[PDB]
RNA sequence: GCUCGCCGGAAGACCAAGGGUUCCUGUCCAACGUUAAUCGGGGCAGGGUGAGUCGACCCCUAAGGCGAGGCCGAAAGGCGUAGUCGAUGGGAAACAGGUUAAUAUUCCUGUACUUGGUGUUACUGCGAAGGGGGGACGGAGAAGGCUAUGUUGGCCGGGCGACGGUUGUCCCGGUUUAAGCGUGUAGGCUGGUUUUCCAGGCAAAUCCGGAAAAUCAAGGCUGAGGCGUGAUGACGAGGCACUACGGUGCUGAAGCAACAAAUGCCCUGCUUCCAGGAAAAGCCUCUAAGCAUCAGGUAACAUCAAAUCGUACCCCAAACCGACACGGUGGUCAGGUAGAGAAUACCAAGGCGCUUGAGAGAACUCGGGUGAAGGAACUAGGCAAAAUGGUGCCGUAACUUCGGGAGAAGGCACGCUGAUAUGUAGGUGAGGUCCCUCGCGGAUGGAGCUGAAAUCAGUCGAAGAUACCAGCUGGCUGCAACUGUUUAUUAAAAACACAGCACUGUGCAAACACGAAAGUGGACGUAUACGGUGUGACGCCUCCCGGUGCCGGAAGGUUAAUU
RNA sequence: AGGACCGAACCGACUAAUGAAAAAUUAGCGGAUGACUUGUGGCUGGGGGUGAAAGGCCAAUCAAACCGGGAGAUAGCU
């Protein structure tokens, strides 16, 4: 049992991609940035509750950050952790 | 037996084995071994503090038992085992009530050999008892000093004690050594010589042998430069002082005995 | 030709990192010199 | 794109370590790239790393670290018990195919497995900080059984030749398929089952150990591979539709047999040797306190569960350690022909031509080739080159510690073809036939397959161990017995070490060593042991105690603090 | 059987000629079942360690490491 506000916090964007489209459209697999601290069962239950969708499986992975340089200046981009949720055959997501 | 080897190389040809076939082909009695790392002859503080040991083979500690008081059970001695941990063999003996030992080989010891310790039991071979029980004039091995301590004079390969004379609360001891030794009466005590006794017939014959024995080689202070060892130094071989360990004290023939508090127990010192 | 440096990272934590500093009074007075000069790398540390 | 050349026990493929975006795409060429650069590991932007079963984490411990109390220490702190950390070791589980520009045992497809809960019905002794078993272990050697893998034939598809021949004993390609589940084989280990008792296993034990007694000779454990299923599937040479010339979609024959065969597996086995070969948990089992008709245990079945972190890319290197796009770097994989071979030569798969070129064809330098006659005359010195170089057989001195010396020396044979023998000796081994406690069984049988070595006869060349590869040999002699070690980076030796020898200390709270100390090593050793010193295999051997040391003595002389 | 023999890997470094290289190259050379070699981790600390002993080695540094401090040591010398 997750919290709503938790929830809530959990999900950060849809991530958008050619891959993540293929993914979309042929694996049912919907690719999403998530919070950095957020588990698998929690991103779950975000998707079903805040997309309103039958989850199968949740695939994570942690995105490291790339290291820039902004003229002179070095700088390190953050790390992020990306989601591929697959839902349930049938589940059609707006 | 030993068996001098044949010359078919260089480091073979000296080369003289102790073999006894009557000691166990077999891996040993597992529930009496226990783990024994090496030291490499270091200290906690993890100096050196006796040089030339290191490597050699690994080695399981058998568990002897020296205390030795299973007293009026008789045990039945089932075989004779090498023992990597010493120059003795070890024998494993089994008790009427199924309890099994490790204890040193006495001489004329074999399977099937029934022995006995306790003050009742009889004086033969491998059976243990106090020293006021044992016959003055017999031989003893495995002789504790102090009562219930376990062995700790005679355990090695060839060696026994002869109980010279009994006076009273003590005995008087004729130490492998040479000395004569007062030893309070009721130290416990086991019948005859140590098993190995054709042990220092062996000749290594080769410096890897000694190797495997875990020594590593020594040099010598006359061969090292002066700041390493009093014997260092010298155009050539050089050697004007009087001999003398690396830490400067003399070697040949200066005495160190120190122990004011046994000086009482030393009847006659070696000679 | 093996030259001097050859990494492995556990063995750098474990000699010069954070906690082997603390661990020792000489390390701490170390972390605190390093603290006082205004050390970005307080330590070998990631 | 087509030729050419190079690597191929690597200059190929996959990892660890280390790096940390170098990966992929688009775009830009100031700088960086030893030249140019449209290219790049360069600049900028975007994208990319998907796990119950791989690894970490986790459980367990080794060396070692930290260490409550504690012992010790001016202080700081040292050592260490209980404990707790610490892998490089032990501990549950996944395979094949398909897919991305870039990930995959992680996605998808198929087919699996694991150990946890929870609930069940069925049963009914459960229970640990404890007991026992197990885990659990060396070197070498030898086979035998296997597979990986390869070769040939069969089969299937395609071919009929840019130049004489090529419908055949001809040419090219393919002929692949897992874990799992079932079977429990080659083979290895052990005698089982029941009963009774018992000073042992810190207490108890129905467990282990030990004693008896009964009864049956098969009982159990282990075990590669094969076979079956998995698989009416997948993959499949190439054909056929579209074409952003990158590829995408459909389709799809055969898919067998024999022989050879590992250094891989059975094998943590067996045999043997002495130098005598981790630990703890998981796992199995035994009970105690306990609880007692409850929990807990095993039984299947249902359901839920397996989080977290790593996953790109380089990894003998242009990405790691070397200031550089400059020598070093652990593991795994190991095709063909010749060969003893992981040597060597030429090749496969795959990967590269080393980020300045173009000419010229002087001296001189580097790295090579050949050389009349002579053959060490060179030189400090045959330094360097030259030479020798293989297998088999014959043959082989002094001296010797009887092992050696010895590959001593020196010689002969060596290709190809035919015959012996349309392919032998041997190896393998199908049908058939017989037996059978029935199976992966035993006999007999020899088809097919593979296949040296020799002899005889012929034959070609200047030359047959034809290339690469591959000892120079002998004689006298110093030193060190020997194999070893050494001045990282001018010294590899006659130096050090060595087995052996001798002296000497040391009686165990050992001498000695590291420690203001506690303590630790010596050693869980005990004089056939340990320390120190010298000598240095083996053989024959090996006067002086005045000096300086050490050992013993203590009558006298002298002699501190103290008084 | 073997600190046995010939010989690749692997470990080394006797001879030779010759910055890509702050010790390498190519051609030969020694060991190659052991007193072998190697990965990972651990321990020993500066008058200290370790040393089959060369004053060797202890981060390209060694008859006393490096870093910071006493410190502007002292310098009848340049």
């Amino acid at each position: 049992m997750i919290r709503e506000e938790r929830l809530l916090k959990v999900l950060r964007a849809p991530h958008v991609s050619e891959k993540a489209s293929t993914a979309m459209e042929k694996s049912n697999t919907i690719v999403l940035k998530v919070a950095k601290d957020a588990t698998k069962a929690e991103i779950k239950a975000a998707v079903q509750k805040l997309f309103e969708v039958e989850v199968e499986v949740v695939n994570t992975l942690v995105v490291k950050g790339k290291v820039k340089r902004h003229g002179q200046r070095i700088g390190r981009r953050s790390d992020w952790k990306k989601a591929y949720v697959t839902l349930k055959e049938g589940q059609n997501l707006d | 037996a030993v068996v001098k080897c044949k010359p078919t190389s260089p480091g073979r040809r000296h080369v003289v084995k102790v073999v006894n076939p009557e000691l166990h082909k077999g891996k040993p009695f597992a529930p009496l071994l226990e783990k024994n790392s090496k030291s490499g002859g270091r200290n906690n503080n993890g100096r050196i503090t006796t040089r030339h040991i290191g490597g050699g083979h690994k080695q399981a500690y058998r568990i002897v038992d020296f205390k030795r008081n299973k007293d009026g059970i008789p045990a039945v001695v089932e075989r004779l085992e090498y023992d990597p941990n010493r120059s003795a063999n070890i024998a494993l003996v089994l008790y009427k009530d199924g309890e099994r030992r490790y204890i040193l080989a006495p001489k004329g010891l074999k399977a099937g050999d029934q022995i006995q310790s306790g003050v009742d039991a009889a004086i033969k071979p491998g059976n243990t008892l106090p020293m006021r029980n044992i016959p003055v004039g017999s031989t003893v091995h495995n002789v504790e000093m102090k009562p219930g301590k376990g062995g700790q004079l005679a355990r090695s390969a060839g060696t026994y004690v002869q109980i010279v004379a009994r006076d009273g609360a003590y005995v008087t001891l004729r130490l492998r050594s040479g000395e004569m030794r007062k030893v309070e009466a009721d130290c416990r005590a086991t019948l005859g010589e140590v098993g190995n006794a054709e042990h220092m017939l062996r000749v290594l014959g080769k410096a890897g042998a000694a190797r495997w024995r875990g020594v590593r080689p020594t040099v010598r202070g006359t061969a090292m430069n002066p700041v390493d060892h009093p014997h260092g130094g010298g155009e050539g071989r050089n050697f004007g002082k009087h001999p003398v360990t690396p830490w400067g004290v003399q070697t040949k023939g200066k005495k160190t005995r120190s122990n004011k508090r046994t000086d009482k127990f030393i009847v006659r010192r070696r000679s | 030709m093996k030259r001097t440096f050859q990494p492995s990272v556990l063995k750098r934590n474990r000699s010069h990192g954070f906690r082997a500093r603390m661990a020792t009074k000489n390390g701490r007075q170390v972390l605190a010199r390093r603290r006082a000069k205004g050390r970005a790398r307080l330590t070998v540390s990631k």
